């Protein structure tokens, strides 16, 4: 009943920052972290636990 | 009554009036990963029928099964040895977990009841500790927050908070209006998103009680849904051969990965440690790997002969675990 | 170079190993049957959620899920593998006829349910009897085409029954039979049986046309069928 | 000597071949997960079966028809070696068609009686019992009494003819086929009564179909082993017009007989779903 329209309102109020700020900010997490990820670039064997 | 229609054009252009540019023309400058090679290390043999939930720990060892025989086994990833293999009440289940601190094991089904099971144990053998039974709907999957609460989403239109101790429920969402299939928690464990069957997503918050924010922009059922590393987004998977990526602050979408040679559906979502490897597991009986910040398909992990129903990374980024129907597990480095 | 740790966890895998090579032989030698119908259709007393039962030294298992909700469209992918499905549908209640047609119109044609065979049972005939040859009767209101309905000659009468019950059961046996045959081809069939409140043969039913299937699906594997 | 020769050629080309294609077949039984059935292990011991006949029994067979002259034992070795491995394939074959029996015939409790213990057990003592026929000249059904002609390497200087009739045509041989005659014939008459009832011009062409493909089966059994044990059986009960045959007559008839090794992957496993899709698959990935 009335309460979609209650629920509305304060998905209405929220604020919204650019599309582009995000995008900045997870390039920047994406390129940030790239030097512990095993899975975009192998491990040498002999550290590896699965052989 | 005719107050809605107007509130949700007004939501409809202030998410446009934000809009700037398109991940696209941000991202048409860094270099392509390139192509992905990756091998079965383990296989892991030991059920009879399909295998439904998979769950990796904390330590990056020990991993949990569930089947369709009513028994869940716990593995070791390294020595392919066999721990526990816990025999259940219901044969149908379709869920598992496993506790944060390694001492508890959770499952559920088509019973309506959530089990909570201990491991370290003072007799060397595994009891029932306590079984919720509030929901009026088939369970779909349950996540723990620490040792003494847990989350359930099941097939009556609600999500439920629990007090382990107390044995009933805290708090209850009920915000939705088909059954819930997927949901996922957050690093910061104070927010948890949720995925139901009529084609939209939701976050939630755990101690405000009340709904935050929607998101629409599939055209069928949601299946599986996953979380970012930061915190900040959210990938979701849908029967329209369809993935698509929702950031948090900006309410909109961001991304959309589809091909047009999959027909099939989609069953499972992961992501890797660094949040630039997207995992997918689809119903032509192989998965998918997707860059998530360019669009491009790196490689097929073909290995199975059925459905795949199951994904995983670990905490540590070694491996990834896949489980299908025909009753085996694979490794994949 | 292997600790005894190492052992002692071996020796615990080989006795969970043989645990389930021990279970896995009762597994295999089960047929399982998926029970289906409507609220006020006597599901409950045919052979509340589980039911193990032999025959001929033959075990079988029905499974009866009702806590879900009218839509079923999620749960029901999981019993891909089950050998047949049963469906109960009523009789006396007349206005309470299309809608149960429609839904076995949901099942029939179920993507997930394409190489499993429905055994039907039409139960609460004693009721139909009384309703028919009591005046109360008005199948033609809710049914126009059974005023003008043939009594088939193919048809095996039970001695002493008028033949209005006969045109009353038979109509309502082809009008599944039709949306059975409607679709369909060499995947998946149906049969028909007539079912009482008391009746003690039906275990005899559902181990012959239970035969039947498994002995076409054999069949079929070798491509001689 | 050109027929001579020309039948070692032929021998050599069916070895190669038979070899080949059952080696392919253990193979792909080997490398597939789906394929581990109790149904298939039968079929892995008939490709084994035939390897063994391809890879030691063809060269045994042509060194023994060239015709040298060496000790009594040792080319007694050779003919038993021989006998050994075809009668394992006759009774692989008897295995194949009491499975199909069991599989259609009785098929709710196909599953409880057919596992994979008792499917090892029965491969066991199907392949014991052809050892043990297969050496039984040993205990002394021989010829070294009048020795041949320190003997020449012909068989039938050393085997003789009563063995090789009463024992092991009218023991080994026969009870086989008619076995495998009389559990087709049920298997036909059970599907065409299902074909009348499922159909209620197209039911008499499956019943045709149905009939063929079982019908094949017993043919290409039977053209393969009668002829070869036809000759001693005409040699042994009359001797006046065995003693002047044509010599080419019993070769053409063994090759034959070998000929067996090398359809027996044709009949039974390429025809079959799961191998097709199986191959199917690893030509695409690979
Ligand atoms: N008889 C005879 C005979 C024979 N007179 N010569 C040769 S070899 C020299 C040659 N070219 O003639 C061979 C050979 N090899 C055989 C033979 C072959 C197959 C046999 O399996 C019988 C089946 C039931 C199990 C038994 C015997």
């Amino acid at each position: 009943a009335r309460k979609l329209v209650e629920q509305l309102k304060m998905e209405a109020n929220i604020d919204r920052i650019k599309v582009s700020k995000a995008a900045a900010d997870l390039m920047a997490y994406c390129e940030a972290h790239a030097k512990e990820d095993p899975l975009l670039t192998p491990v040498p064997a002999s550290e590896n636990p699965f052989r | 009554r005719q107050e809605a229609e107007q509130l949700k054009n007004q939501i409809r252009d202030a998410r446009k009036a934000c809009a700037d540019a398109t991940l696209s023309q941000i991202t048409n400058n860094i270099d392509p990963v390139g192509r992905i090679q990756m091998r079965t290390r383990r296989t892991l043999r030991g059920h009879l029928a399909k295998i439904y939930a998979m769950h990796w720990g904390t330590d990056s060892r020990l991993l949990v099964s569930a089947s369709q025989d009513g028994k869940l086994i716990i593995w070791d990833s390294y020595t392919t040895n066999k721990v526990h293999a816990i025999p259940l009440r219901s044969s149908w289940v379709m869920t598992c977990a496993y506790a944060p601190s390694g001492n508890y094991v959770a499952c559920g089904g088509l019973d309506n009841i959530c089990s909570i099971y201990n491991l370290k144990t003072r007799e060397g053998n595994v009891r029932v500790s306590r079984e919720l039974a509030g929901h009026t709907g088939y369970l779909s999957c349950c996540r723990f927050l620490d040792d003494n609460q847990i989350v359930t989403s099941s097939g009556d239109t609600t999500c439920a908070l629990w007090d382990i101790e107390t044995g009933q429920q805290t708090t209850t969402f009920t915000g939705h209006t088909g059954d819930v299939m997927s949901l996922s928690l957050a690093p910061d464990t104070r927010l948890f998103v949720s995925g139901a069957c009529d084609a939209s997503a939701k976050l939630w918050d755990v101690r405000e009680g009340m709904c935050r924010q929607t998101f629409t922009g599939h055209e069928s059922d949601i299946n599986a849904i996953c979380f970012f590393p930061n915190g900040n987004a959210f990938a979701t998977g849908s029967d329209d051969a369809t993935c698509r990526l929702f950031d948090l602050r900006a309410d909109q979408e961001l991304m959309t990965y589809s091909h047009d040679n999959i027909i099939c559906g989609i069953t499972s979502v992961s992501f890797s440690k660094s949040g630039r490897l997207l995992l997918a597991g689809y119903d032509d009986f192989n998965c998918n790997v997707w860059d998530a910040l360019k669009a491009d398909r790196a490689g097929v992990l073909a290995g199975h002969d059925n459905r795949v129903s199951c994904l995983g990374v670990t905490d540590d980024g070694m491996a990834v675990a896949t489980g299908s129907w025909d009753s085996f597990l694979k490794i994949w480095n | 170079t292997v600790s005894a740790e190492d052992k002692a966890a071996a020796e615990r895998s080989k006795m969970i190993e043989k645990q389930l090579q021990k279970d896995k032989q009762v597994y295999r030698a089960t047929h399982r049957l998926l029970l289906l119908g409507a609220d006020n259709s006597g599901k409950s007393t045919i052979v509340i959620f589980e039911t193990k039962f032999q025959v001929d030294k033959v075990n079988f298992h029905m499974f009866d899920v009702g806590g879900q909700r009218d839509e079923r469209r999620k749960w029901i992918q999981c019993f891909n593998d089950v050998t047949a499905i049963i469906f109960v549908v009523d009789s006396s209640d007349y206005n309470r006829l299309q809608e149960a047609l429609n839904d076995f119109k949901s099942i029939w044609n179920n993507r997930w349910l394409r190489t499993i065979s429905v055994i039907l049972f039409l139960n609460k005939q004693d009721l139909l009897a009384e309703k028919v040859l009591a005046g109360k009767s008005k199948i033609e209101d809710y049914f126009p085409e059974f005023a003008r309905y043939t009594t088939p000659e193919d048809a095996t009468p039970e001695p002493g029954e008028d033949p209005r019950v006969t045109r009353a059961k038979y109509f309502i046996r082809d009008e599944f039979l039709r949306i059975s045959t409607a679709s369909g081809d060499g995947r998946h069939y149906c049969y028909p049986h007539f079912t009482c409140a008391v009746d003690t043969e039906n275990a005899r039913r559902i181990f012959n046309d239970c035969r039947d299937i498994i002995q076409r699906m054999h069949l079929r594997q070798y491509e001689l069928l | 000597e050109t027929q001579d020769a020309l039948y070692v050629a032929l021998e050599l080309v069916i070895a190669a071949l038979s070899v080949a294609g059952n080696v392919l077949v253990c193979a792909a039984v080997g490398t597939a997960n789906t394929l581990q059935t109790p149904t298939n292990y039968f079929l892995v011991s008939l490709a084994a079966a035939d390897v063994a006949v391809g890879l030691f029994a063809i060269p045994f067979a042509i060194t023994i028809s060239l015709g040298f002259c060496t000790d009594f034992y040792g080319c007694l070795f050779l003919a038993c070696f021989v006998l050994v491995l075809t009668q394992s394939s006759i009774f692989s074959l008897l295995a194949v068609a009491v499975d199909r029996y069991l599989a259609i015939c009785v098929p709710l409790r196909y599953k409880s009686l057919v596992t994979g213990t008792r499917a090892r057990g029965v491969i066991a003592v199907l392949w014991v019992l052809a050892f043990g026929i297969g050496l039984t000249p040993f205990l002394g059904w021989n010829s070294k009494d009048s020795a041949t002609n320190l003997v020449k390497c012909l068989f039938e200087n050393v085997v003789p003819m009563s063995y090789m009739v009463y024992f092991n045509f009218f023991g080994c041989v026969l009870p086989p086929l008619l076995i495998m005659l009389v559990i087709y014939i049920k298997i036909f008459l059970v599907a065409c009564r299902q074909l009348q009832r499922t159909e209620l011009r197209t039911t008499l062409q499956r019943e045709i179909h149905a009939a063929k493909s079982l019908a094949m089966i017993v043919g290409i059994f039977a053209l393969c082993w009668l002829p070869v044990h036809a000759v001693n059986c005409v040699t042994l009960f009359q001797p006046a017009q065995g003693k002047n045959k044509p010599k080419w007559a019993m070769n053409m008839a063994i090759l034959l007989s070998h000929a067996n090794s090398v359809v027996n992957p044709i009949v039974y496993a390429y025809r079959n779903r799961d191998f097709r899709y199986t191959f199917h698959k690893i030509i695409s990935r690979y």
